[PDB]
């Protein structure tokens, strides 16, 4: 979330 | 030593300076570039952007100007969900059928192999049972790969895969000594260890633990990951430790309480260029004024308030130190996330291009 999740 | 880095293909749309293509990247920076995200598409890889195949083209171009360059397509994501790959992984007719289609894409646009970033297996609605069947599509990649090869005198395509660095995720998903086997390489997510999902500021990627954290807690650093993947089997050649350009940011209860662990109310601001909160890149926050900056001394990582902001992050000292210690658990290399996050055209932080990521490239080297 936000970036790599 | 490997460097891995990963490039997005949702960069493309970000506003003036922060806008990145595969004319951004220094072809000479990194040993292997992974880019992120292809999609799945009745059990066969498939582009997620409508450009793609002209990107793919112009990334594995980079190989033109530097030979000794590696490009690999990462599947998967965040937003791609699990459940395609649970539906692929169900059955030996599906598997097979995505392992000829990543086969035939990946030789079709010149990439040198496949990375595999399920968010995850066994978890985030993906059953039990998805934790061997991740083995099992390992493990035919690998057979596949390895057959390819020799039937068509190729070099044999790569495959790794971006892994969690939370016990939780790691006990729930993966056999690490049986898919450790199988992988070239294990690009480590030692990042993301907090979050504005939780309800305390909490650094993105803290070397260590502090002194006063306990329990499950105390492993939520990069230490501890790489002890575990160590632990269940994976080759330190193998085992690549991820290196954040990006931070993860909190608004603060109070303005009174900025301390690591103070009450926190949700994400941070959104950054004018990365519009997602609970993140900043590192261009975002290496130049910011009237704020102060601290390093956790226990974890090895700054982190920086202003107001009721509070963002953790990693800097130039904090990745100096992560690969002295990588360098001396005798690690395969670093892996970062990612490519447009750092300062890649020097425009933000007077440090010259690619601040972040030329440090990582000076140490290993």
């Amino acid at each position: 979330r936000x970036s790599h999740x | 030593a490997k460097l891995v880095c990963y490039f997005t293909n949702w960069a493309q749309y970000r506003q003036g300076e922060a806008r990145f293509l595969p004319k951004d990247l220094d072809p000479s920076l990194c040993t292997h570039l992974i880019y992120a995200f292809a999609g799945m598409t009745n059990h066969q890889l498939s582009t997620t952007e409508w450009n793609d195949e002209t990107l793919y083209q112009e990334f594995n171009g980079l190989k033109k100007m530097n030979p000794k360059l590696k490009t690999l397509l990462a599947i998967g994501g965040w937003n791609f969900g699990t459940q395609k790959f649970t539906d692929m992984v169900a059955t030996a007719n599906n598997r097979q059928t995505f392992v000829n289609s990543a086969i035939r894409f990946l030789r079709k646009y010149s990439f040198d192999g496949l990375d595999l970033d399920w968010e995850y297996p066994g978890s985030q609605g993906s059953p039990a049972v998805d934790k061997e069947r991740f083995t099992t599509l390992v493990q035919d990649l690998a057979n596949a790969f390895q057959q390819e090869a020799q039937t068509s005198g190729k070099e044999r395509l790569l495959l790794s895969a971006a892994v969690p660095a939370g016990q939780t995720y790691v006990d729930a998903g993966y056999e690490v000594d049986k898919i450790a086997q199988n992988l070239d390489f294990v690009n480590l997510m030692a990042y993301d260890f907090h979050g504005s999902w939780e309800k305390v500021t909490g650094h993105n990627s803290p070397l260590y633990k502090r002194q006063e954290e306990s329990g499950a807690a105390a492993s939520l650093n990069v230490d501890a990951a790489v002890q575990q993947w160590l632990q269940k089997g994976t080759p330190a050649s193998k085992l690549i430790l991820g290196m954040p350009t990006y931070g993860r940011s909190f608004t603060l209860a109070s303005s009174s309480d900025t301390r690591v662990g103070a009450p926190a109310t949700g994400s941070g601001t959104p950054g004018p260029f990365t519009k997602e909160g609970g993140m900043l890149a590192y261009y975002e926050v290496c130049s910011w004024k009237g704020a102060t900056k601290q390093r956790i001394q226990d974890q090895k990582v700054p982190y920086i308030f202003r107001d009721n902001q509070w963002v953790g992050f990693d800097d130039v000292e904090s990745f100096k130190t992560k690969v002295s210690y990588l360098k001396q658990k005798g690690l395969g290399g670093a892996m970062v996330w990612a490519l447009d996050l750092d300062d890649f055209a020097g425009f933000s932080c007077n440090q010259g291009r690619y601040p972040l990521i030329q440090t990582l490239r000076q140490e290993l080297s």
